């Protein structure tokens, strides 16, 4: 006699999720909610590149260290990237100021344009400006110094009250660093400075600052007794900035004329840069994904699914399968 | 939980290739798996619609999650820190339970799917057939394809069949 | 699912005002529609807990959200942005997420409720009535209004009428 | 034949709600769960109105600069308003230091009265306190300066030693801000104060701070190429404060007695104040619920429903409407 | 909900003290309760898993909250304060609301156990036995201590019994 | 006839529970999600004892006031406890630098030894080591100081230039804490000091600070009008740290080799400290469980669960209890 029964889906699969109620339960079709998976690159972060450091850091960078001159600088860049072996930044040593503020202000620009604000040839006519070099900052097996500064020495046996005003007529916000000198000895200060006692004295409509040389003996580093601090400031467009000084400036050669984003930041890793696009980047590499959570790493910059310390997140979508 | 899956109805169906849900029959003509593409297709649309609930509700926002202190800054790394720690414990244990809870839901939604459909079909048919279990139907008459393609898309004619089935029904 | 709101009983009814779930009768002295008062109102108390339960376990505190940073404190002004943003992410989806899975739970219970008030009715009078389907009960008996109000308040009386029934079912 | 059909409701209605299985479900009965209405006001918060600066900030308010005189002072406030043309501040250029803080500090107070801590007629016998006064400044087309401060300038060619207590006997802690200037060169130090050289000093029981003039040209803002800096500290209950100085005091007149509250804001808008009480207030105006969730604005003060990004969160109360 | 416990088997049997859900014959023999102890061993084993979820879940990692600020530092502490004030309400209002739902969800979990245990039985027993109501069937044959055993392990035989039954039925 | 009946369990119980759809059900069983007790103690965290400094705060036991020399102080610590009653701090007034960050780099270690960096006895033959005690630091009732500072003052009419040097040879980072001495008057300076005008700098290879004294009358603070700084930093292993002087310089003699741990706390209360494990600690006292959720105390130390405001999160596992 004739029959119809009612029944239900079985299947080759082994795929298994968990309930509340139970776990290891096999089912027949399945979707994984968990991106484990990243392509081990550096990508281009909303269709554009980071800016890659490779042998220096920030500091190394926008001073420039004689070993960082190898290096192009861009335009623009998404995010900014040293390595492990970005050891070369501040070779004259010192205190960098504000110095963490500065990497998160330059951690994503739209528009860089690094220009001569105050040219070598024309604008230090009463000193030296040839001198001023150091074993501390070696560039051909010789002694060198920063690119992008200028240490003004005294010229024969005279060091004239320095005065000097630059005008931000770039239309875009400029960032001018230089540097203080504090000198290991008294005859250290008068080689260098003819005067003892001096005064740097720095300002624009929202920043002034003076700063007076502490002469002293420091540990060696990098065989230097003395030290260097390193300053920056923000010049707004139609603002100026001023610098007046009786010795131990090292003065601005080159600035910056930038636009800044907003927060991105500064990844360090060895994972190699590479031309791909992508919308969340770890250290590790990039993450392609619609899935809202994932497990590569906490630390991420982009639209990011949410960091979890899950190993396995898979959703039921078919039925039990029993056979 | 419906009974039905891993339940009266003992097993599932390998050879049912093409849906979730459906029917084997047997008659004089022969005999198959065939499923229902309705209430699968209905199951699809309602199963996806819930994946891409708990996709696309996520809400993503540009954001570089890594800060970098000074040595004197110790208590703001650790603040920083404690945020960072406490997303994750969150995030973890909702994700991790969302899915558990979901997938119980997911597992009786299909239970029920076959149990409403057993009982569609027994409200059909009615004493015309015997209620073996194990989710099958014994006709008290002769179910050629027509007929069978009937119950299958809920156009059964009780009627019809209602007397030759009675007179069957004795013995 | 249960498989009776929008399925073996296919439709609702809008001429039914006073309530959720009820009947509606038809014999020799009129007809008309009249709600299931205690299975409405008990459905209304829970509902509105459910409802209450939602809104009120929030933990409200005074805060004041903003906070306002110098050019030079750019690091816990992202710092404070991601607080407020990861905040944002939870809160939206766990919101998006519970009213999605509640809304699911609460047409079940509804389904549910249906489903149990048939099966109350059905087991009241088994064969002194047939099982039409579409929710309906067809008497095999002369049912007053005075036996319909007594099969919606659960009283009943099957002996009453078992003989009548009977006698009336053979043919 | 009798019959006795089982069912459910149906109706007018078109409310439509999500689950997770099924979009767009069209259900009886419905209740919203997300407050998305604001009454466009800035309102008084828990009974007490908050602070309008209109014209000012908070630093030419607390200073007295010029043009907030026409404001008046409440003795306590909820929270502070500022608007998008709050653009008079130190109305003589410089840095008033730890400047945040204090706006955090001042953002709520159950108490406040400002009292002249060093009166003028009688506190300066030695020096002058009635020139004083700069074009950066200028009240009644005139030349002015800030209320609650004196520019002590010399008198006749002679600036003493000045020397200054006050002793907190207000029951309540009590700020006390001070003004130093920084002339632009030598000659106008000498035409305010006489002795080039010279010193300030501050100090509590809990702070101490010597100053000195750092005298240079900086670019000219409001026609000044001077600077002055701007200082604050609170003095506790019992405690005094001590001035000390032999030249470029901006001493106190006016203090302020105070009692914080507890963590409000500053909120920046140019959406009206009102009488209107609230328990939940946004830049854009207040919110008038019990409802757990909102998306008027992230940034609120009060007893504030959870914001979020959702467009619609509504609840079926009632069951699916088919008819 | 499923329509048994507190419903058409209206109370619970403080005699049945061996496990959650199970029966009470009584035949020439004797009488007395007896508990299901594989449907009640399986509810335990998957409620247990339950529990554990719930608990075992959470991702906890050794950090110190509180945090120390000079009076310059307002902002920070406020920002700090932000941040636990945050995570209170969060976790406070998922706690709260996990309980609800999975307690629902627990005690529905049961009712269905309970229901799908009586339709096992139903299923067995068909027209050899009366559907009293209240949970209970009522033979029309001699049922000894081998025939119960043998409904309660589901090796029923309605052959043995099914000619018994009918000429006693008639009556 | 014979009978088969279906049913549930019913008991004792009367353990209710809540869900959404109904409020207090009574259950068979049930089972508790919320730690709402403690032990009301200070314990070890993770076997390993606290710091606790009782009658001192962490500034006078590091400094060495000599209210806290009847303390003992362990090698290793998991986390600090001060009471209420902590209030012997740092006896001569003035202002202790990033102390707060101090306080969270010491607040576990996993080695600590204190050592005499500069014996009292042999490193200061040209200045008076004895002398150098003062009433606002009383021992046995004379007058007394830190121990592990010194307070070097003239010897005879002459402070010549001091200069001391310590090289890192402990294989931990060492933390070295000085001081710095503002007098009251010129008299005072050069009662203590000969030389008027004088100045103190200190260095290692990443420190570098010039120091000079601000003589003035401060409000009398432990019978104090003069103040004294307190600075600190951490020797890195094979680095060196130096002193120069002409006066002013409250001179290290104790300084402590660490290994620091990782972020622990320190928890402020009189809760008293037992011999105990737990790896939860409140300052109410400790916690034992494997509950996810607790209501004791919000700032805990260890692996805790986290902190709710519910009062009761019963969770059923058997079923509604109906009789
Ligand atoms: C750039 O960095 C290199 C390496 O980071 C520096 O050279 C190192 O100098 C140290 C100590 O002075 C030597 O002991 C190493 O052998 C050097 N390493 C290498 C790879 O050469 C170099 O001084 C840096 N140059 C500048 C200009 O900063
Ligand atoms: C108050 O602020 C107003 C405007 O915000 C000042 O007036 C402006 O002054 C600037 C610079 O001196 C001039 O370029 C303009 O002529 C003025 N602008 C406007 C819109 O009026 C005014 O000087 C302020 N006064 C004080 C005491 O702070
Ligand atoms: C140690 O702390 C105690 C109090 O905790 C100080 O004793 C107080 O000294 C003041 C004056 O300096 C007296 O007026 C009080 O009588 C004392 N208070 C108590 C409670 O006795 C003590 O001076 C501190 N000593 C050191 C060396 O720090
Ligand atoms: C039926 C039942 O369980 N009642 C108890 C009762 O002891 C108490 O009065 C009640 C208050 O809501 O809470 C519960
Ligand atoms: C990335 O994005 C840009 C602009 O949005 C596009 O022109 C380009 O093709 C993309 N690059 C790659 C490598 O896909
Ligand atoms: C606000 O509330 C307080 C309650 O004390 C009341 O005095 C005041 O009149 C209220 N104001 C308005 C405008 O409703
Ligand atoms: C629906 O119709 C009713 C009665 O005709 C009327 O009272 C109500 O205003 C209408 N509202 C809607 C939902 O259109
Ligand atoms: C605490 O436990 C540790 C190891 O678990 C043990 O060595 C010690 O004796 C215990 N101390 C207590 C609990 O008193």
């Amino acid at each position: 006699s004739d029959t119809l029964c009612i029944g239900y889906h079985a299947n080759n699969s082994t795929d298994t999720v968990d309930t509340v109620l139970e776990k290891n339960v096999t089912v027949t079709h399945s979707v994984n909610l968990l991106e484990d998976k990243h392509n081990g690159k550096l990508c281009k972060l909303r269709g554009v590149a980071p800016l890659h450091l490779g042998k220096c850091n920030i500091a190394g960078w926008i001073l420039g260290n004689p070993e960082c001159e190898s290096l192009s600088t861009a335009s623009s860049w998404s995010y900014i990237v040293e390595t492990s072996s970005s050891d070369n930044g501040t070779c004259y040593p010192g205190d960098f100021i504000d110095y963490e503020e500065l990497r998160e202000q330059l951690s994503s620009v739209s528009s860089f344009e690094r220009f001569e604000i105050f040219p070598k040839t024309s604008s230090w006519p009463n000193h030296d400006s040839n001198k001023g070099v150091t074993a501390a900052c070696p560039h051909a097996g010789a002694k060198g110094f920063y690119k992008n500064l200028i240490w003004l020495v005294k010229k024969g046996n005279s060091y004239p009250k320095l005065s000097k005003s630059y005008i931000n007529d770039k239309g875009k916000e400029v960032l001018v660093l230089w540097g203080i000198h504090h000198p290991s000895t008294t005859a250290d200060q008068q080689s260098l400075y003819q005067n003892a006692d001096t005064y740097v004295f720095v300002g624009t409509s929202r920043y002034s600052k003076k700063f007076k040389p502490e002469i002293a003996i420091r540990p060696k580093v990098r065989d230097q007794e003395g030290r260097m601090n390193y300053y920056w400031t923000l010049v707004e467009p139609g603002d100026k900035i001023t610098f007046e000084a009786t010795g131990n400036l090292v003065v601005p050669r080159y600035a910056f004329a930038m636009e800044r984003n907003a927060g991105s930041g500064i990844i360090i890793s060895d994972t190699p840069v590479h031309d791909c696009n992508t919308t969340c980047q770890t250290p590790k590499g990039a993450i392609n994904t619609s899935l809202p959570f994932q497990n590569i790493h906490p630390i991420t910059i982009g639209k990011c699914p949410k960091y979890v310390k899950s190993t396995k997140l898979r959703l039921a979508t078919g039925l039990r399968n029993v056979p | 939980l419906f009974g039905a899956i891993a339940g009266f109805i003992e097993g599932g169906w390998t050879g049912m290739v093409d849906g979730w849900y459906g029917y084997h029959h047997q008659n004089e003509q022969g005999s198959g798996y065939a499923a229902d593409l309705k209430s699968t297709q209905n199951a699809i649309d309602k199963i996806t619609n819930k994946v891409n609930s708990v996709i696309e509700k996520m809400n993503t926002q540009f954001t570089a999650v890594g800060k970098e202190f000074n040595h004197l800054e110790k208590r703001i790394e650790n603040l920083n820190k404690k945020v960072d720690d406490g997303f994750l414990d969150i995030w973890t244990y909702n994700a991790e339970l969302l899915v558990l809870l979901e997938n119980e839901r997911t597992l009786d939604y299909h239970d029920s799917n076959v149990k409403n459909l057993y009982e569609k079909v027994r409200n059909q048919l009615k004493n015309n057939a015997k209620e073996i279990g194990n989710g099958c139907f014994e006709f008290y008459h002769k179910c050629d394809n027509t007929c069978m393609e009937s119950v299958k898309n809920g156009t059964y004619d009780y009627p019809k069949y209602s007397e030759e089935a009675k007179l069957n029904r004795e013995e």
